[PDB]
């Protein structure tokens, strides 16, 4: 009468075990079993030092692939008040609203592959492809790994990187129109996406949901405003959200916010201090002796960086808002270098508690629509 | 009724055409377009120069600062001093990287004294077993690919690295 | 019956000889740039000439071919 | 990589898929696991006729 | 699939039947002499496309 | 046994064949059957092949982070495969895979001579490096220097 | 002295065989390895880029990979993604679960040690091969993409070095031993109800 | 149900299934069979395997008043993955020897 649905998991975002019951076709009870990918970083986060901690956090992050390295240099640098220039400020406000795109694209793509849109999936890696030469060219690899280091960055993004955003910088603002006039096509992407998985805004609040998938209710509960994250707020933007919270209303909300990525971008690349890369690069050989270039403006790191450095008492929380859900790292401010306890709060584990409420009544079809809609992953979940 | 129905009829049909139609068309240029993608595996792609490969090691640029678990994420290589009596600092005996366990930080590239640890780029790895990973001194260099050095490749640059348009 | 050879033989020789080692060049030498319909033209004919297309398909054989006695 | 192209790459999948060791599960056996897909290839192999 | 295709196309087009009439691809010509393996392979042609 | 008219007779020698492997297979199997049994190597890692032919020498294990010196003297490959060869085997078939491009030791084509001279003094021994798409054979020894 | 020594070869391995009985199963193996096709599966952070092995940055699907989601079809599996202690109990039926030519390999750094993963967690496993026997060892972390194709490239040979009298390796036998228990059951702890 | 700790070399199946097929893969789970490496890592003659056959017992018997869980199931493959260790580190068991990868999870062999 029960059978799962796979720890194989034929869907996105990795192994997930649902235990369904079954009435021939239609289904009346699932439950997620959760817990297969432990990456117990709560545990080594106590017997490690910062730097060597660094590029762990990319790690159990690879769809987000920033998303993770927010926090956690607001624990070394912005607590301790380690002057954050405003420039190297812009320059991580570049990243954030890129890797904004890094998540809309590895949502989309797959949700595409999820909803019914059964060609555009390597269209959307063929988009992405650009990302990577980005990532790549800017500190590290291929997830650009080790770009946040304690007082500041790990090095300014060469300069074949931030002038040069122009070929996707206005590539991909004409193609989003391909998408939401693809979607309205053909009303079988539409039909069976729509009325399924509704949601209102006061058991989204009730719950405890974030994100685009929560603001898709008029809630509009963007945490890009309410923080003086590095003082990025010079910019200018638009809030992204709809009235109604379903799958159709994720959809919306989720294509409806990356055109305010780009849009940041412009206002970075011609609002940054030092501007381009190559514009600093030419820049600092006239003025080589002194200026507000190599000051407390136009400077990426402040102070020495090295794995000592004490802390006192101070356990400080941030919300730090993803498109794919908030985030947060608490830990006891402890008195030495490292940290007593280490705690993290993902969009995951903070989604699927309504995942069993979610599917109610439905089918197996509907369940699938359900799950590649509500924009979920792994890695996140576990830790 | 039956006449609402007798009107709908076509408006359903004709709607679902002008969908289906337009999709149509306008995928026609997809189906027989003029993008050439990855070409075969004789055709890898650009590199700029900031990435990670295979790290390298020295016997006249590793004074012994011994940063060398300070940086790894497991702390991975060992540290051997043998009793030297030449000042104060003894020798470099012991060690061996192993990139099965190294997780491509090598993060003492940037806080190494005089350029010893450093960056290239391969890959070619046909571990039969673990245990055979010992990269000691100078065969590391090798001479590697040198992807612009082969006879059998012209690698036209990517997005990111060619020019605009 | 005397001359009936070269006639049915040269015509069916041709229709299995140059066909087979030009496909794989007409069809190399355009993959991505091709039209709507352009795509069309030598895939049919992978059928007509199919007598000797498929001697020069992957078929090719690389024998050790002993040499000279 | 199947030759020129892939003239060749359909029936290697064929003989590929030749051995690949049949499994005849244990639940249900050649009573009836044998005799399902015979139907299904004649049913479309006589209408060639 | 191949049955379904050559079942429409057989129904619904012209089988072995070029663009222009079927018997008038003989008659233009006032004479024939060794159409047999051209019309079989035409047939092949003209039909499976 | 088109190999074994360049393999009996030289002891020295490299394959050059399309960068694919999918045609050179057919030669490793028909060498099963004189008395040549495999052994690959990818000798890319281990330093002056000498000591990796001949000697007992020490092969540092993958260190797990900590534990200064752990070393568990690894023996070499030839007598010991000999004593588990029968005394009815013509030759140690052995191939060198990481032999190219186109304290360690750069495993140079001097080393090469030098693994040269153990299919003569005391292994069947063939480089290994890609080439054009004829799977061509060529003596390395006089490309050695 | 040495420790471990290895088995002697119990045959002598002297026979010969025809090639009209020998190539029919060399080109059998050569399109059973110029035909694999992939079994999905990919977990953690060493995965991501798989999926980019489908699109025009990376393309195996050039040479016929065909990505089967189903264990009892495929022969090849990718243990992408770091694995832990769990999942790991279900992993190893795949593996159970598939025809005899699977030749599986690895892939991720951190699946043949678990790099990122071994200071002191009690959840991740030390290497794939205590728990699965494969043949390819794959690093990176993420594994670098062009690297996997070379060594498909790499283990495209081992099937092209297998003969008629290989196919006879892979037949089992049964160590199946009698030994009983004598203590209490346990009911089922994951109840699916809300 | 058939929920046992599968690992390389160590199955300890929490269900009876000692014949060539077990016919529902537990045979109501009554009898806690075991199979030693299916894929033939080390070669057995009987002798070597008795003393494990005889500890069988002092696993099963001597230490045993927990209920069917898998916390049993990792208290007998702890002492069953080091059994075999000690049993090769004297040299009286040997690795695999067959045209197999021939794979080293305890590494190449030593000079003690």
């Amino acid at each position: 009468m029960i059978v799962n649905m796979g720890p194989q998991h034929p869907s996105m975002h990795g192994v997930l075990r649902l235990i369904v019951t079954l009435d021939g076709e239609d289904v009346i009870d699932c439950e997620p079993i959760l817990g297969y990918l432990h990456r117990g970083m709560e545990k080594i986060a106590e017997n490690r030092t910062i730097i060597q901690y660094l590029p762990y956090v990319t790690r159990w992050d690879y769809l987000a692939t920033m998303f993770t390295e927010a926090i956690t240099v607001n624990a070394p640098e912005f607590l301790e008040n380690i002057q954050i220039p405003q420039r190297a400020s812009y320059i991580r406000v570049i990243m954030l609203e890129l890797s904004r795109i890094a998540s809309h694209l590895l949502w989309l793509g797959p949700f595409m592959a999820d909803l019914g849109a059964q060609t555009p999936f390597f269209y959307i890696f063929r988009e992405r492809e650009l990302i990577y030469d980005l990532f790549e060219a800017a500190t590290g690899m291929r997830m650009m790994h080790n770009y946040f280091r304690i007082g500041g960055v790990a090095a300014d993004l060469p300069y074949g990187w931030i002038d040069k955003c122009l070929d996707f910088c206005d590539y991909f603002l004409r193609g989003v129109v391909e998408y939401q006039q693809l979607i309205t096509q053909n009303p079988i992407f539409l039909e069976r996406v729509e009325g399924v998985g509704f949601i209102s805004g006061e058991e989204a609040v009730n719950w405890g949901l974030s994100g685009p998938m929560l603001r898709a209710s008029g809630i509009q509960w963007d945490l890009r405003k309410v923080d003086p994250y590095e003082s990025y707020n010079q910019f200018d933007w638009k809030v992204q959200w709809q009235k109604e919270g379903d799958s159709l209303a994720r959809y919306l909300v989720r294509v409806g916010e990356m055109s305010e990525s780009i849009k940041i971008i412009q206002q970075a690349i011609e609002k940054i201090p030092g501007g381009p890369y190559e514009n600093l690069e030419v820049r600092r050989f006239k003025k080589e002796k002194n200026s507000e270039w190599n000051d407390f403006e136009y400077k990426f790191l402040g102070k020495k960086p090295s794995p000592n450095f004490e802390l006192s008492r101070q356990e400080l929380y941030v919300r730090v808002e993803a498109p794919k859900g908030e985030l947060g790292i608490y830990l006891v401010g402890d008195d030495s270098l490292f940290p007593w306890r280490w705690k993290i709060r993902p969009p995951g584990f903070i989604n699927l508690q309504i995942l069993p409420q979610l599917v109610k009544k439905m089918k197996l079809a509907d369940i699938m629509t359900i799950l590649g809609s509500i924009d979920i992953i792994m890695g996140e979940v576990d830790r | 009724p039956m006449v609402t129905g007798f009107m709908s009829y076509g408006q359903q049909t004709i709607r679902a055409t002008r969908y289906i139609g337009q999709s149509f068309i306008t995928t026609l240029s997809h189906t027989n377009r003029l993008p050439i993608t990855i070409h075969y595996p004789y055709e890898k792609s650009i590199t700029p120069e900031r990435f990670r490969g295979r790290i390298h090691f020295e016997f006249d640029k590793c004074i012994a600062c011994e940063v060398c678990v300070r940086v790894c994420p497991i702390d991975l290589p060992v540290v051997d001093w043998r009793f030297e009596k030449d000042i104060k600092r003894k020798q470099l005996l012991n060690y061996s990287i192993d990139f099965g366990v190294c997780i491509f930080c090598g993060n003492c590239v940037e806080y190494c004294p005089t350029s010893c640890l450093s960056m290239t780029e391969e890959y070619e790895l046909s571990t039969y077993d673990r245990h055979e990973l010992n990269y000691n001194q100078i065969a590391l260099s090798r001479l590697p690919i040198s992807i612009m050095g082969d006879y059998t490749i012209q690698t036209i640059r990517n997005s990111s690295e060619s020019k605009i348009n | 019956i005397l001359g009936i050879l070269p006639p049915v033989a040269a015509i069916a020789f041709f229709y299995l000889f140059v066909a087979p080692p030009i496909i794989m060049n007409w069809m190399r030498l355009r993959w991505f740039k091709r039209k709507f319909i352009e795509t069309y033209l030598q895939f049919m004919f992978t059928y007509l000439f199919f007598p000797g297309l498929m001697l020069w398909a992957p078929f090719v054989n690389f024998r050790k071919f002993p040499r000279d006695k | 990589y199947a030759g020129p192209l892939g003239l060749l790459q359909a029936i290697a999948d064929g003989t590929k898929l030749l051995f690949k060791e049949d499994i005849l599960p244990s639940r249900g056996d050649i009573s009836l696991f044998s005799i399902g897909p015979s139907i299904a290839v004649i049913s479309v192999l006589l209408s060639f006729l | 699939l191949l049955v379904s295709s050559l079942f429409v196309t057989v129904l619904y087009l012209g089988g072995w039947n070029f663009s222009i009439p079927y018997i008038s691809f003989f008659d233009f010509f006032q004479m024939n002499k060794a159409v047999g393996i051209l019309e079989m392979t035409m047939g092949i042609f003209i039909t499976l496309t | 046994g088109r190999w074994l008219d360049d393999v009996e007779k030289h002891k020295a020698l490299a394959i050059y064949p399309p960068h694919e492997g999918g045609y050179e297979g057919r030669y490793l199997n028909r060498l099963r059957y004189q008395g040549y049994y495999f052994l690959d190597l990818s000798a890319r890692g281990l330093g002056d092949p000498e000591s990796t032919l001949t000697k007992i020498h020490p092969v540092c294990p993958p260190s797990l982070g900590r534990q200064p010196v752990a070393r568990w003297y690894f023996p070499p490959e030839v007598d010991y495969r000999l004593s588990l060869l029968h005394p009815d085997a013509k030759g140690l078939i052995v191939w060198v895979y990481e032999a190219k491009v186109s304290r360690l030791q750069v495993l140079s084509k001097a080393e090469l001579q030098f693994l040269a001279m153990l299919p003569d003094l005391r292994v069947r021994v063939i480089a290994e490096c890609g080439n054009w798409r004829k799977f061509i054979w060529k003596p390395l020894k006089q490309i050695s220097g | 002295t040495v420790m471990n020594l290895i088995e002697f070869p119990l045959l002598d391995q002297t026979s010969s065989n025809s090639v009209i009985s020998t190539t029919l199963n060399d080109l059998s193996n050569w399109s059973r390895l110029s035909s694999l096709w992939p079994l999905l599966y990919g977990t953690s952070c060493c995965f991501i880029e798989f999926a980019s092995l489908i699109g025009s940055r990376f393309d195996f699907d050039r040479y016929g990979l065909v990505p089967r989601s189903s264990p009892r079809q495929a022969d090849l599996i990718l243990t992408a993604g770091t694995v832990t202690m769990k999942m790991a109990p279900s992993l190893v039926r795949l593996y159970e679960q598939m025809p005899e030519p699977k030749y599986v390999i690895a892939m991720g750094a951190c699946t043949i040690t678990g790099g990122m993963f071994s200071t002191d967690s009690y959840s991740t496993v030390r290497g794939v091969d205590k728990l699965i026997p494969v043949d390819v060892y794959l690093p990176g972390c993420p594994p670098k993409p062009e690297a996997v194709i070379d060594a498909l490239t790499k283990l495209r040979k081992k099937i092209s070095r297998e003969i008629v009298e290989d196919r006879t390796l892979s037949q089992n036998k049964k160590r199946c031993f009698t030994t009983s228990h004598k203590l209490y059951v346990r009911r089922s702890t994951h109840t699916g109800t809300y | 149900q058939w929920l046992s700790c599968t690992t390389r070399h160590v199955r300890i199946y929490a269900a009876y299934i000692d014949p060539e097929t077990n016919a529902f893969d537990q045979t109501q789970t009554d009898k806690l069979t075991l199979m030693l490496d299916p894929t033939e890592e080390f070669v057995w003659t009987d002798e070597t395997c008795q003393m494990v056959y005889n500890e069988f017992q002092d696993l099963v018997d001597h230490y045993e008043g927990a209920p069917l869980s898998e916390y049993t199931l990792r208290l007998i493959g702890s002492d069953l993955e080091h059994y075999i260790r000690k049993l090769l580190y004297d040299g009286e068991i040997k690795y695999n020897m067959r045209s197999r990868v021939l794979n080293f999870s305890m590494g190449k062999p030593r000079v003690k």
